[PDB]
């Protein structure tokens, strides 16, 4: 479900 | 029309999540961090698509591909969305 904080 | 939003990372990074890249469908701002460089710029909102980081294209980029690019974009990250 991939979501990344950047 | 896309924007050239230059950011600067803090102890929070650029201040926004991303989603997509999961199939060539592109990267999209998934959420803005209150106080973060993104938030404060008021030039990027939940939903915006990331076209490129520091001249590097991310339209077809995969998730980790955008993740990493953003991650080592330097301290002066030039974002196009």
């Amino acid at each position: 479900r991939r979501e990344t904080q950047v | 029309e896309p924007r050239k939003v230059v950011l600067h990372r803090g102890s929070t990074g650029l201040g926004f999540n991303i989603v997509g890249g999961e199939d060539g469908e592109g990267i999209f701002i998934s959420f803005i961090l209150a106080g973060g460089p993104a938030d404060l710029s008021g030039e990027l909102r939940k939903g915006d698509r990331i076209i490129s980081v520091n001249s590097v294209d991310l339209r077809a980029a995969s998730h980790e591909q955008a993740a990493a690019a953003l991650k080592n974009a330097g301290q002066a990250v030039t974002i196009v969305a």
